[PDB]
C-alpha cells in the first residue's frame, strides 16, 4: 500500500503532465494507505 | 507399569512423585511452573511427547530420568516431540540414554545457562534435525562445551560429542540398535538391550509391543493401541472416551483400537465395537435429554445445527423473530428423520415449513395425545407446508391434526397424505374447512404478461388489465421481482409479511386510462442478470365472499442487456528472466456478460531523463532499481493455563488469466495494461484498463567492459586510461571505478558518465615512478559489472630514451 | 497488556504458592493479551 511521501510519488507518476484535478475527510489515505488500492483508482485523482 | 494416558505435573515439586513406579508413560508428559533430589531410573520410554517449563531448581536433565531412551512421539505438541523452554538453573540435557526420537522435531529456547547443545549429534537419535529450533539458548561462545569418547561429523565440523561433563554421547559401531558395549540388538529392537538380539530384553521395542516381545505386526487377535503394544478385544471393550453426552466406548477397525471410527466411518448397530463403512456423508445424530424440543426461537434451533437424524420429539411455537427462513434452514435444513412427532404451535412467523428440505422420515415413538405425529395449530401466515410435489415424506404412524390455520389452504394438506400416506387415517374433525382456509385464496385467476423492454439496467414489463371477479372490488397490483441464478426459485421465501428475505415488492396501481395497460419500471439492476419476475393482484373485495379468487401471474425470467465489463481484479506482474515478465490477475467484479478473452498490453517506459545529467563521483548513494517464537509462546500459554470454573503492443488472452510477455529490453520498466471483454464487446467496445508497473531482470554480464584498458602517458607523472563503453548496459552506466596500485591496488579513482563521455576514459595524473596494475569497474543501475582483466602501466622516473 | 513471558511472570506473581490448575484454542493469549484483563480474571487461573 502506497503511503505519505511514497504515494504523492506514485501520483505524480501516474498523472505525469496530465496534473491533478480539483474543485467529508475520507480522503485518498483512507483508500490507497489504509486499504490496498491498484493503479486504476489513483488515475482517478488526476486531471482530464 | 503403564501410566497414562497423560501426565500433567505442575505447581508442587513434590507432585513429581506420580513417576515412582512409570516405566512406560502412555501419553505426554507436562513439568510446569514447579519450584531437592528425586530420582526415576524407572522410566525409559515416553510415547507421545516431553514438555519442561520454568522448573526452577533442575539443573540437569539425568537428574530426573537417567534412563530415558526413547521419545516416541505418536502425538507432537505443535510438531515437537520435546520442549525445553524457559528451563532457569538447568544446565544440560542431561539424557545420556537417550537413543531414538521416532517422529517429532525439538524446540529448545530461553534457557540462559544450559549448555552440551553442539555436543549432541541430534542427526542419530532424531530424523528431522532440519526443522529443529535451538534458539535463545546460552551460547556457545560463552559457555564451555568441555568433555571428560568418541566424534563425528557434526554440520561441516568434526568434534567430540557428550551429554554431560561426565558421560559421553553412547553410539553403536557401525557393524550394526547395540547394547552397553558392542553386540548389537533385535532387529526389532530400540535404544539398548539387557541381552543381545533377544524380544524379551529389549529396553523399548519398534513397531509393536505385546506379552514382553518386541513384534513387527499384533498378533491375529490383537489389536493396536495408542502406538507402541498391542491389545486384546476385551481391553478395548473396557475403554471409555471422555465423558461427554454421546460419549461411547472404544472402537476396533483396521486392526486398530481407536476413540472414535475414522472420517467416512460410523458405528454398526448392535455389534458397536466395529464401525461399518457408511458411504454417503454418515449422518449426525443428535439426542437430547429433554423429551420434547422447544423451538421458541431463532437462538433456540442452534443446538440443531448440523443434525441428520433428531432421537426425540419436534414442538415449533415461533411468534416473533428475524430473518428465519434463511435461519432455520442453516440449522434444521439437514434434518432428514425425527423419531417422534412434530407440532407446529402457535407459529404466526412461519408462512412455510420449507426449512425442513431433506425431512423425509416422521416415525412416531412417542404421539401426542389422541395418536397424532404431525400436529399443527393457530398458523395464522401459514399459507402453504414444506409439501410441494417436489420433496417426499413419509409418516410411519400416526395421525394429522389440522386447525386455525387460515392462510393455508386445506387442499395442500389433502395432497399432504398423500405422500404421508395417511389418507383414511385420520378422523372428521381432525381436518376441518371451517377455521381451515378461511382468508386462503386457493383457486386464483391468471395474469398474462404482455410485454417486456430490457437494458442494461432497466426492465419495463406490463401485464393485461384485470377487471376483478365483482364490480365493486378494488383492484391494486404488486410486483415480486428479484435477482434468480437459475430458475428452482419458488414463490415462498419470506417469512410473515417481514420477510424481506429475497422478493423486492413495488406496489403500482391501475392507470386511470382504460387504454393503457398496467406496467412498473424497474431501476438499477445488475447488468446481465436474471431476474424472476411475477405480478400479484390487491383485490379489496367490498363483499366478503368467502369464495376468494385473486389473481397471480407466472413466474418470468428475464435477463437484462449486457455492459462494458469491470477491470481486471490485483494485477500482479514479476520476471523470471530477461526479456521475459509473467503477469497473472482476477476476473472482472462484475463480467457484465460471458467472459471471451482478455486484451494486455504493454509499453516501454524510458529511462529517466534526471538520472542522466548528475555527477555520480560526488554523491554518496547511487540509485538502484529492481526487477519483477511469538506464535509459539502463544501456544504454549493457550494450552498449559486452564482458568478454573513508445508504441503500445497487443495481445489477447484466449482462456486463462495468466500470460507472459516475450522479448523485452532488458532492465526497462513496462506499463502493463489489462483489458477485459466479453461476448457484446464487438459492439459494446472492451473494458477499461487496470494497469501496474513492472522492470524486466537485468542481462547478465552486460553491464562490463567489452574490451580490454589500453594506456597512453600523459604530462606530468600521468596515465591515461581507456577503455571501451559497454554497448547495452543494464539501463544506464553512471559511474567507473579504476583500482590501480604498485604492488597493492591502493588508490581508487571514481570516473563519472560525463568525464567518460569527453575523453573516452581517465587520466590518473601526477603518480610516483614505478610498475603499476589497473582493474576497472563499471556500475549500472542494476549493479556493479565486474573488474577488467588488469593492465599494466609504468612511470618512468625520467621520461627518456 | 500482559504477553508472552511478562505475562507468566505475573501469572507466577499472582498465584504465588497456591499454584496453577489443570484438567477451543481461545486460551489466555486471546484474553489478556490480545485484550487487557485485570488481575481478577488472571487470579481465576490459578489452583484454588
Ligand atoms: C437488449 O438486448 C436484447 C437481446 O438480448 C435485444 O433484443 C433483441 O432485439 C433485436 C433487435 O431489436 C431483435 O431482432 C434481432 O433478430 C432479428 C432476426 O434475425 C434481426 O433482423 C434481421 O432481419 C432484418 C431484415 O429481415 C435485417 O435488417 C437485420 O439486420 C437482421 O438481419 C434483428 O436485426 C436483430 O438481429 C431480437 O429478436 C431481440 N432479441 C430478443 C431475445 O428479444 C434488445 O433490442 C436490446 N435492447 C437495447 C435497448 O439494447
Ligand atoms: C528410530 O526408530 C524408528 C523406528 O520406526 C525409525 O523410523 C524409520 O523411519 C523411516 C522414515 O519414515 C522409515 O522408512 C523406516 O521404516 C522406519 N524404521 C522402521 C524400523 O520402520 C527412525 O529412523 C529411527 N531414528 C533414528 C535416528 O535411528
Ligand atoms: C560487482 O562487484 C563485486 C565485487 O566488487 C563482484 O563480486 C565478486 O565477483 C568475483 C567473481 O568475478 C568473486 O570472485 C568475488 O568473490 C566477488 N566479491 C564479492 C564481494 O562478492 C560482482 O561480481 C560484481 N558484479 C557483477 C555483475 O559482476
Ligand atoms: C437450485 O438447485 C441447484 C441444484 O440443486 C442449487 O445449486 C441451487 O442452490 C438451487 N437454488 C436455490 C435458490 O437454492
Ligand atoms: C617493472 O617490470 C619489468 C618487467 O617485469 C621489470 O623488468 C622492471 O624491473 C620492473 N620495474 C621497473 C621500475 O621497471
Amino acid at each position: 500500500t502506497l503511503c505519505g511521501a511514497e504515494l504523492v510519488d506514485a501520483l505524480q507518476f501516474v498523472c505525469g503532465d496530465r496534473g491533478f484535478y480539483f474543485n467529508p475527510q475520507t480522503g485518498i489515505v483512507d483508500e490507497c494507505c489504509f486499504r490496498s488500492c491498484d493503479l486504476r483508482r489513483l488515475e482517478m485523482y488526476c486531471a482530464p | 507399569e503403564i501410566c497414562g494416558p497423560g501426565i500433567d505435573i505442575r505447581n508442587d515439586y513434590q507432585q513429581l512423585k506420580r513417576l515412582e513406579n512409570c516405566t512406560v508413560i502412555e501419553g505426554y508428559l507436562h513439568i510446569l511452573l514447579i519450584s531437592r533430589s528425586y530420582r526415576f531410573p524407572k522410566l525409559t520410554v515416553i510415547t507421545e511427547y516431553l514438555l519442561l517449563f520454568r522448573v526452577a531448581g533442575l539443573e540437569s536433565l539425568g537428574d530426573l530420568f537417567p534412563n530415558l531412551t526413547v521419545i516416541r512421539g505418536w502425538k507432537l505438541f505443535y510438531n515437537y516431540a520435546l520442549v525445553i523452554f524457559e528451563m532457569t538453573n538447568l544446565k544440560d540435557i542431561g539424557l545420556y540414554n537417550l537413543r531414538n526420537i521416532t517422529r517429532g522435531a525439538i524446540r529448545i529456547e530461553k534457557n540462559a545457562d544450559l549448555c552440551y547443545l553442539s555436543t549432541v549429534d541430534w542427526s542419530l537419535i532424531l530424523d528431522a534435525v532440519s526443522n529443529n529450533y535451538i534458539v535463545g539458548n546460552k551460547p556457545p561462545k560463552e559457555c564451555g562445551d568441555l568433555c571428560p569418547c568418541e566424534k563425528t561429523t557434526i554440520n561441516n565440523e568434526y568434534n567430540y560429542r557428550c551429554w554431560t561433563t561426565n558421560r559421553c554421547q553412547k553410539m553403536c559401531p557401525s557393524t550394526c540398535a547395540c547394547t552397553e558395549n558392542n553386540e548389537c540388538c533385535h532387529p526389532e529392537c530400540l535404544g539398548s538391550c539387557s541381552a543381545p538380539d533377544n524380544d524379551t530384553a529389549c529396553v523399548a521395542c519398534r513397531h509393536y509391543y505385546y506379552a514382553g516381545v518386541c513384534v513387527p505386526a499384533c498378533p491375529p487377535n490383537t489389536y493396536r493401541f495408542e502406538g507402541w503394544r498391542c491389545v486384546d478385544r476385551d481391553f478395548c471393550a473396557n475403554i471409555l472416551s471422555a465423558e461427554s453426552s454421546d460419549s461411547e466406548g472404544f472402537v476396533i477397525h483396521d486392526g486398530e483400537c481407536m476413540q472414535e471410527c475414522p472420517s467416512g466411518f460410523i458405528r454398526n448397530g448392535s455389534q458397536s465395537m466395529y464401525c461399518i463403512p457408511c458411504e454417503g456423508p454418515c449422518p449426525k445424530v443428535c439426542e437430547e435429554e429433554k423429551k420434547t424440543k422447544t423451538i421458541d426461537s431463532v437462538t433456540s434451533a442452534q443446538m440443531l445445527q448440523g443434525c441428520t437424524i433428531f432421537k426425540g420429539n419436534l414442538l415449533i411455537n415461533i411468534r416473533r423473530g428475524n430473518n428465519i427462513a434463511s435461519e432455520l434452514e442453516n440449522f434444521m435444513g439437514l434434518i432428514e428423520v425425527v423419531t417422534g412427532y412434530v407440532k407446529i404451535r402457535h407459529s404466526h412467523a412461519l408462512v412455510s415449513l420449507s426449512f425442513l428440505k431433506n425431512l423425509r422420515l416422521i416415525l412416531g415413538e412417542e404421539q401426542l395425545e389422541g395418536n397424532y405425529s404431525f400436529y399443527v395449530l393457530d398458523n395464522q401466515n401459514l399459507q402453504q407446508l414444506w409439501d410441494w410435489d417436489h420433496r417426499n415424506l413419509t409418516i410411519k404412524a400416526g395421525k394429522m391434526y389440522f386447525a386455525f390455520n387460515p392462510k393455508l389452504c386445506v387442499s395442500e394438506i389433502y395432497r399432504m397424505e398423500e405422500v404421508t400416506g395417511t389418507k383414511g387415517r385420520q378422523s372428521k374433525g381432525d381436518i376441518n374447512t371451517r377455521n381451515n382456509g378461511e382468508r386462503a385464496s386457493c383457486e386464483s385467476d391468471v395474469l398474462h404478461f404482455t410485454s417486456t423492454t430490457t437494458s442494461k439496467n432497466r426492465i419495463i414489463i406490463t401485464w393485461h388489465r384485470y377487471r376483478p371477479p365483482d364490480y365493486r372490488d378494488l383492484i391494486s397490483f404488486t410486483v415480486y421481482y428479484k435477482e434468480a441464478p437459475f430458475k428452482n426459485v419458488t414463490e415462498y421465501d419470506g417469512q410473515d409479511a417481514c420477510g424481506s428475505n429475497s422478493w423486492n415488492m413495488v406496489d403500482v396501481d391501475l392507470p386511470p386510462n382504460k387504454d393503457v395497460e398496467p406496467g412498473i419500471l424497474l431501476h438499477g439492476l445488475k447488468p446481465w442478470t436474471q431476474y424472476a419476475v411475477y405480478v400479484k393482484a390487491v383485490t379489496l373485495t367490498m363483499v366478503e365472499n368467502d369464495h376468494i379468487r385473486g389473481a397471480k401471474s407466472e413466474i418470468l425470467y428475464i435477463r437484462t442487456n449486457a455492459s462494458v465489463p469491470s477491470i481486471p481484479l490485483d494485477v500482479l506482474s514479476a520476471s523470471n528472466s530477461s526479456s521475459q515478465l509473467i503477469v497473472k490477475w482476477n476476473p472482472p467484479s462484475l463480467p457484465n456478460g460471458n467472459l471471451s478473452y482478455y486484451i494486455v498490453r504493454w509499453q516501454r517506459q524510458p529511462q529517466d531523463g534526471y538520472l542522466y545529467r548528475h555527477n555520480y563521483c560526488s554523491k554518496d548513494k547511487i540509485p538502484i532499481r529492481k526487477y519483477a517464537r511469538k506464535v509459539f509462546e502463544n501456544f504454549l500459554h493457550n494450552s498449559i493455563f486452564v482458568p478454573r470454573p513508445y508504441p503500445f503492443f497487443e495481445s489477447r488472452v484466449d482462456n486463462k488469466e495468466r500470460t507472459v510477455i516475450s522479448n523485452l529490453r532488458p532492465f526497462t520498466l513496462y506499463r502493463i495494461d489489462i483489458h477485459s471483454c466479453n461476448h457484446e464487446a464487438e459492439k459494446l467496445g472492451c473494458s477499461a484498463s487496470n494497469f501496474v508497473f513492472a522492470r524486466t531482470m537485468p542481462a547478465e554480464g552486460a553491464d562490463d567492459i567489452p574490451g580490454p584498458v589500453t594506456w597512453e602517458p600523459r604530462p606530468e607523472n600521468s596515465i591515461f586510461l581507456k577503455w571501451p563503453e559497454p554497448e547495452n548496459p543494464n539501463g544506464l552506466i553512471l559511474m567507473y571505478e579504476i583500482k590501480y596500485g604498485s604492488q597493492v591496488e591502493d588508490q581508487r579513482e571514481c570516473v563519472s558518465r560525463q568525464e567518460y563521455r569527453k575523453y573516452g576514459g581517465a587520466k590518473l595524473n601526477r603518480l610516483n615512478p614505478g610498475n603499476y596494475t589497473a582493474r576497472i569497474q563499471a556500475t549500472s543501475l542494476s549493479g556493479n559489472g565486474s573488474w577488467t582483466d588488469p593492465v599494466f602501466f609504468y612511470v618512468q622516473a625520467k621520461t627518456g630514451y
